[PDB]
DNA sequence: CATCCGTGAGTC
DNA sequence: TATAATGGGAGCTGTCACGGATG
């Protein structure tokens, strides 16, 4: 769906490609890890905030 | 600021003498450190 | 309990941090009780027992490995046995694939759980081997394991007073000349920080 | 389900210490596990024995005479284990203080100074605790911390 | 040569 | 002062130009 909605541009295609990790779990964990370091990352504690 | 240090300094004394766990005693020491720091230079480290 | 003058700590450049050759971010984690710091270590006593201590640690790694290789075997036995028990029942071969992948998942966890133990025992031995003053042990469970095992061999403290001790055992004259030798070396970036 | 990534990413976060002095203390408490009702009873039993072996030697030291090398050492170990059990009970219900010290916030006294003074009451609470009554530790504690 | 933190930014 | 009670809570928002430590 990322390719569908934002595909009309090359700068978004260049972004999804340079994207480090894939996965719904891995994305939430990644954002959580950068937002609040120092706290145990559950798949349920990253979904919540 | 003086009142904050002496309060926490004299709480450290009670905690030390009561043979309190390291988790509580360390917590006091830290607060004391921030207490004395806040007196010397406020807002330098952390929120004022 | 002692407490550090904030002027000589947070003021940039950090005077204490320059004095003990301690990182500004590392100096924080010590004074404000977030990471332990090694104050002194009996380097001779470590050496005199180093051989004996190596052997002891070595037995543990094996005793951990031996249970792993044994525990894995028992599961491999029951995986093969259950896959044949669901064969005598005459289940669909595909329904055996679920059971097959289940076991391979279990064994993976067993191998990993033991691997983390080995890696813990590895990082423990490494840390004790290369233990010296001014080191920061930020992981607490390591330091606890480090104390219960080799507490006789080093002096570990935390907080402002730990920094006080560092200043006491500080050799000004020695650290001075040592820095002058780095100045005598041409290399710029390391001469900069030594200047 | 449990990926190797999360297992590494969990120890990465927990190891790093936050800048907030309030947050850092909250992080520390969460390590110790909450106590079962009967697990509390065990510690209570231990402290009693420990607190009692202490009262013995205290008055004996003043009067002079001391136990043999086998009795005193055996007596002494209870005193350590007793003093150790006390610290374990204080660490477990250490959350309890923080639970009802947050309510007195903004009254001219800092949060940390409240939690500490609360902990200070928890310490006295663990000494006068009695396990003969079928009451959990949490109730006799609360009245002491407030 | 360009970022990140700390310290400046008229008087009555 | 014995029912049982167990990990916070507001953030603050529109600078500016610079040196020094880090890249």
């Amino acid at each position: 769906q990322i390719v569908e909605r934002f595909g009309f541009s090359e700068i978004m295609r260049s972004t999804l490609e340079k994207d480090n990790t894939v996965g719904t779990d891995e994305a939430l964990l990644d954002i959580y890890r950068k937002l609040r370091p120092g706290e145990p990352p559950t798949k349920e504690s990253a979904q919540t905030l | 600021l003086y009142r904050r240090v002496i309060n926490r300094n004299n709480r450290l004394k009670r905690l030390i003498d009561l043979g309190a766990p390291e988790i509580i005693v360390n917590n006091e020491k830290r607060m004391l450190q921030e207490s004395v720091d806040a007196l010397f230079d406020n807002g330098r480290r952390g929120r004022p | 309990a002692p407490v550090t003058h904030i002027w000589y700590f947070k003021g940039v450049p950090s005077r204490l941090g320059y004095l003990l050759d301690l990182a500004p971010k590392d100096l924080e984690k010590i004074i404000y009780f977030a990471a332990y710091v090694i104050t002194s270590v009996d380097e001779e006593m470590r050496h005199n027992e180093l051989s004996t201590l190596e052997a002891e640690m070595a037995v543990e790694r094996k005793a951990v490995e031996d249970q792993r290789d044994g525990e894995l075997e028992a599961r491999a036995q029951k995986l093969e046995a259950d896959l044949a028990e669901l064969e005598a029942e005459g289940a669909k071969a595909d329904a055996r694939r679920k059971v097959r992948d289940g076991g391979e998942r279990e064994m993976r966890q067993i191998r990993d759980r033991a691997q983390r133990e080995l890696d813990r025992l590895e990082d423990i031995w490494s840390t004790f081997t290369k233990l010296a003053p001014k080191q920061l042990i930020v992981d607490e469970n390591l330091y606890r394991e480090l104390v219960d095992r080799y507490g006789e061999y080093f002096t570990g403290a935390m907080g402002a007073e730990s920094i006080q001790k560092l200043i006491e055992n500080f050799d000004i004259d020695a650290e001075a000349e040592s820095l002058r030798d780095v100045i005598r070396n041409g290399k710029g970036q390391k001469k900069l920080r030594a200047l | 389900d449990e990926s190797e990534a999360l297992r590494q990413a969990r120890k990465d976060a927990e190891l790093t210490a936050s800048a907030d002095s309030v947050r850092a203390y909250l992080k520390q408490i969460g390590k110790v596990a909450l106590l079962n009702a009967e697990e509390e009873v065990e510690l209570a039993k231990r402290i009693e024995a420990g607190l009692y072996a202490t009262q013995l030697m205290t008055e004996l030291s003043e009067r002079g005479e001391k136990l043999p090398a086998a009795q005193r050492r055996d007596m002494m170990w209870i005193c350590r284990d007793g003093d150790r059990a006390k610290n374990h009970l204080l660490e477990a219900n250490l959350r309890l203080v923080v639970s009802l010290a947050k309510r007195y916030t903004g009254r001219g006294m800092a949060f940390l100074d409240l939690i500490q003074e609360g902990n200070l009451g928890l310490i006295r609470a663990v000494e006068k605790f009695d396990y003969t009554k079928g009451y959990k530790f949490s109730t006799y504690a609360t009245w002491w911390i407030r």
